């Protein structure tokens, strides 16, 4: 589940 | 709606009764809530991306409203940075990707 | 092309002449690709994904083809599961959410 942030 | 990339893909859901902000990801597999309580039964699962694996718990057959498009499917729930929408239910109301 | 979204969004990209295979990841602000050798200086960059937080390394300015679409911007190198390719190059390719 591939979410990425800053 | 067309959705440009500039800016995160966040959109309105609707859910449980409840009104929540949730990101369209194309990367994950999977819809992924922060806690809640949700009807029925469940059962855990790990979820798995950046940064390693979460416990989560799995709900199924959960109607959700995506910017007024009703869709059915696989809710996880369980300690995400944010509201996720999946695959899972972006199939279900037609979204893809278009360049 | 017109992606749909019943399987991943996994597409060929090309960077330092080498084929690889990458997702396109609207829930990821970033590009992120495994563990390779990039050219020049890197600086630090703290991600945060769905398990918790992860060193990577910045390379900005880098060369990559997706799809056979060019985009020249910054990349992230380390630890993630898939490589992944974020809005930062998603808007470079011209790249929306429809439905």
């Amino acid at each position: 589940n591939l979410l990425q942030k800053k | 709606p067309q959705i440009t990339l500039w800016k995160r893909p966040l959109v309105t859901i609707k859910i449980g009764g409840q009104l929540k902000e949730a990101l369209l990801d194309t990367g994950a597999d999977d819809t992924v809530l922060e806690e809640m309580n949700l009807p029925g039964r469940w059962k855990p699962k790990m979820i798995g991306g950046i940064g390693g694996f979460i416990k989560v718990r799995q709900y199924d057959q959960i109607l959700i409203e995506i910017c007024g498009h009703k869709a059915i499917g696989t809710v996880l729930v369980g300690p995400t940075p944010v509201n996720i929408i999946g695959r899972n239910l972006l199939t279900q109301i037609g979204c893809t990707l278009n360049f």
